[PDB]
RNA sequence: AGAGUGUAGCUUAAAAGCACCCAACUUACACUUAGGAGAUUCAAUUGACGCUCUGA
């Protein structure tokens, strides 16, 4: 039975009158644009990296494939099958501060 | 008409494969489908959890995004209920008293289903070296109830 | 069919730390935290310090700072960890906490009688046994300790070719949980590098199109 | 590549404030958590 | 003239002398104005030059209402002042083509095609 | 009873195994777009373009007229792409756009399409209109030299004959004011 | 050293159409809205710049 925790509590609808003031000034929209310009145009840079890296590796490992499959018939049967050793895999991220 | 030239020139039902079965309650798993010179795998889970929120929600964005754009199928991405974890403190100087700070625990989780073993491997690297700052990934197997 | 056996490996080491913000990320990092000051409401420390104030003034005309000073009291005891285990070393090229921001690739020297080659670790794979196999048993020789590196896939990595009699080059990779290192002052040259002192240190071909696979982060 | 998914903003509409605690953990390591009431160091046993 | 009444089940409806009919590529917006027949009349698309050179990104609002602004005063000097905008829901509520429609009323040219006599 | 089609089925080039991994229309205006991209081929069956009168259009029509000029399309690229540049480096040019706040200059631009592409225009008007239809047959052409021909009827105005305007003969009384560009070497025929 | 060559990622496009990225809506995806960056390697159809395969 699922449990749900997206609800937001009852307590959040009182209190609602400590922040609605909004008062900016043109200067400060036309930097926060242009620093969304300058970000988008940054994350494109970036995914496209991402891109032509995944891409050639990816050939880099097909070349290794077909090589194999040339140089050994039998090699293959068992390099492309994905052995168990990787059922539970888990990786925990990194950290600010060394030990 | 049936006997044209023109017969079956409206047919649609041929390209629309989506029976709307019952995909609420129904646990008809792929299993992993493995040759030997063809391994594929099933259902596998991938879980992200964090005490921080937003961080973990912006993540399960990234790789959905992700595999959206690897053309691996998305089976579907839900969210268990948080966790809450105090952190009872000890008084310093008489440490027979207690007092109490709070702290929370979220958890998301996106499942692929298309996983030939290369791919495999290249996907779990590619989302390990993008890993961002401060959660814990686990890519754990399908029989996870609530 | 004379193909002389020859496999490899490389070594896949996870980073510690995050690679230091750009700085057009700090101005984004903090507009970022300016919307969320203005989307956001009602926090317990607000009404902590507006309405206690409030009820203070009232009270008067019949907390909040002492603990967010504490909190800064509590920051200024613990100096955090530094991050710069870099410069203060600047020398140990064979030690594992010698880089933390990036991802390290291993390498070992050994020059031969005909050849002369700075080497990323091979392996020597026998008609009885499988080639991943081959792979962890030579990492078994190879680093003389007690090193956990999960494997990433069955899958091969990448195929070169050196013939004298056929010969090739099958690569594989694993990721390092702990590096237990004993015999830290080795002479074979094993070395943690970067992949800008892999591109750094390759004289050949053969290492050349290597760094293609390793990731670049 | 770290730096992909650290740029955040808290997408739901209604919720509070929260401060880049310091929070330290089991090795003595630091991570940004976004907690309130502001505090700057948060030890974990 | 009798307009080409039916279709009844299908979109966009074929009862129009003329009909506003915009293209929005993720380069360049255009708009044409067509008889039922098929044939265009007049366009105005930001892929010619002389509207490129007077304007800075082609894709954005104030180009869709230059697009509208040009394309009024080139068929007000074509004598054709009646025709039919028929647009999907989400594009209707979407304030370009808003502004583009206010530049086309602005400009004297009025949408919502007269009856036919004896129709 | 049946009979074979007499040439490809429509939906028929798409492979009905691999369903799930193929790209679908995740949109209307997506299939829109495909649906009537594909209504202008020429299919074999029956449609509509063929009974309501498109008085059988694929036959190639005769142009009288004068040659286009010669120009260097790729210095004209590289100097459009100095200009777009220098029109770029405006910062409140980006304030206009951003602010939703910039308008053109309607009659810069009306003699700039009067000067490159505006013929091709005038051209598919008087086709529209039927004018080449009537006036030669079928036979088309470009009108290469732009023409101002404006009519007098007051004081002040203009009521100017553009490309299928509509004059009252009252405005049409008298002879028009007839002005475009020539040359010293150059003898013309006027016909109304 | 030899050979194939040549528009940004793709195009029996000729400066285009799809691809692509950011913001808003959605748990998220997807739709939609509002923005972003993009190219003919040069020299007079011929010649010397980059890549790919074969070499050693």
């Amino acid at each position: 039975i699922p449990i749900e925790d997206f609800i937001t509590p009852l307590k959040f609808l009182d209190k609602a009158r400590e922040r609605p003031q909004v008062e900016l000034t043109f200067e400060e929209t036309e930097r926060r644009a242009l620093l969304l310009k300058k970000w988008s145009l940054y994350k494109q840079q970036e995914r496209k990296m991402e891109r032509d890296t995944i891409r050639a590796m990816l050939e880099a490992q097909q070349e290794a494939l077909e090589e194999l499959q040339l140089e050994s018939p039998k090699l293959h049967a068992e390099a492309i099958k994905r052995d168990p050793n990787l059922f539970p895999f888990e990786k925990e991220g990194p950290h600010y501060t060394p030990p | 008409y049936k006997t044209k030239p023109t017969h079956g020139i409206g047919k649609y039902k041929h390209l629309i494969k989506a029976e709307e079965p019952k995909k609420k309650k129904g646990k008809v798993e792929v299993r992993a489908i493995n040759l030997g010179t063809d391994y594929e795998y099933g259902v596998l889970n991938i879980h992200l959890t964090a005490y921080d929120m937003t961080l973990a929600e912006s993540y399960a964005q990234y790789v959905h995004n992700l595999c959206n754009s690897l053309s691996i199928k998305v089976e579907e991405s839900y969210a268990m209920p948080t966790k809450t974890i105090e952190v009872l403190q000890l008084q310093d100087q008489g440490s027979k008293m207690l007092l109490d700070s709070v702290l929370t625990t979220h958890e998301r989780v996106v499942q692929i289903s298309g996983l030939s073993a290369t791919f495999a491997e290249i996907f779990l690297e590619i989302i390990q070296s993008s890993l961002p700052e401060g959660v814990r990934l686990s890519v754990k197997e399908h029989t996870e109830e609530d | 069919s004379p193909w002389r056996l020859l496999g490899a490996l490389c070594l896949q080491r996870p980073p510690v730390v995050s690679k230091p913000l750009t700085p057009l990320q700090e101005e984004m990092a903090s507009l970022l935290q300016q919307i969320e000051i203005e989307r956001s409401l009602y926090s317990d420390h607000e009404l902590r310090a507006l309405d206690e104030n409030q009820r203070l003034a009232k009270k008067k005309a019949d907390l909040a700072q002492d603990l967010e000073d504490m909190w800064e009291q509590k920051f200024l005891q613990f100096k955090l960890g530094a991050r710069i285990t870099e410069a203060d070393e600047k020398n140990d090229r064979t030690s594992l906490n010698r880089k933390l921001d990036r991802n390290l690739v291993l390498l070992v020297r050994e020059k031969f009688g005909d050849q002369d080659v700075w080497i990323l670790p091979q392996a020597e794979w026998q008609p009885g046994e499988t080639l991943r196999g081959t792979a962890e048993r030579t990492l078994a020789t190879l680093s003389e300790n007690n090193m956990e590196a999960k494997f990433l896939g069955n899958a091969p990595c990448g195929h070169y070719t050196f013939k004298f009699l056929g010969a090739k080059v099958f690569f594989f990779k694993a990721l390092l949980l702990t590096g237990d290192f004993s015999q830290a002052g080795n002479k074979g040259h094993h070395v943690w590098v970067t992949k800008d002192e892999l591109g750094d240190y390759l004289k050949p071909k053969y290492l050349a199109q290597v760094r293609r696979f390793v990731s670049d982060l | 590549d770290s730096s992909r998914a650290s740029l955040t903003r808290v997408h739901r509409q209604a919720y509070a404030r929260l401060y880049p605690v310091l929070l330290v953990k089991q090795d003595g390591s630091t991570i940004h958590i976004r907690y309130r009431e502001p505090r700057r160091m948060l030890a974990m046993p | 003239a009798r307009k080409e009444r039916g279709w009844r089940t299908v979109f966009p409806s074929r009862e129009f002398w003329h009909r506003l009919r915009v293209i929005r590529t993720q380069h360049h917006v255009e708009a044409l104005v067509e008889h039922q027949n098929g044939k265009v009349v007049v366009s105005a698309s930001t892929r010619e030059w002389a509207i490129k050179k007077h304007l800075y990104s082609t894709r954005n609002v104030v180009a869709c209402e230059s697009i509208g602004r040009v394309l009024a005063q080139r068929c007000l000097e074509a004598g054709i002042n009646f025709m039919v905008y028929q647009p999907t829901p989400w594009e209707a509520a979407s304030d370009s083509m808003k502004r583009l429609q206010s530049a086309m009323t602005e400009g004297g040219v009025v949408l919502r095609e007269p009856q036919r006599i004896y129709e | 009873r049946r009979t074979p089609p007499l040439g490809p089925m429509p939906n028929s080039d798409i492979d009905l195994s691999n369903l799930e991994r193929l790209e679908k229309y995740r949109s209307f205006d997506r299939y829109r777009r495909r649906a009537e991209q594909e209504a202008q081929a020429p299919h074999w069956w029956r449609t509509y373009r063929e009974y309501f009168g498109e008085k059988t259009d694929p036959k190639e029509k005769i142009d009288i007229g004068l040659p286009p000029p010669k120009v260097s399309r790729t210095q004209q690229l590289l100097e459009r792409k100095q200009a777009i540049q220098e029109l770029r480096a405006n910062v409140e040019e980006e304030r206009a756009a951003r602010l939703r706040t910039a308008s053109v200059p309607l009659d810069a631009v009306r003699a700039e399409w009067e000067r490159t592409c505006g013929p091709y225009h005038k051209q598919r008007l008087a086709e529209y209109y039927g004018l080449y239809r009537d006036l030669f047959h079928g036979a088309t052409f470009v009108p290469r030299v732009p023409l101002h021909v404006a009519y007098a009827v007051g004081e002040d105005d203009l009521m100017p004959v553009y490309c299928g305007n509509e004059v009252t003969p009252t405005e049409a009384a008298q002879a028009p004011e007839v002005t475009y560009e020539a040359e010293e070497g150059s003898l013309w025929t006027l016909l109304l």
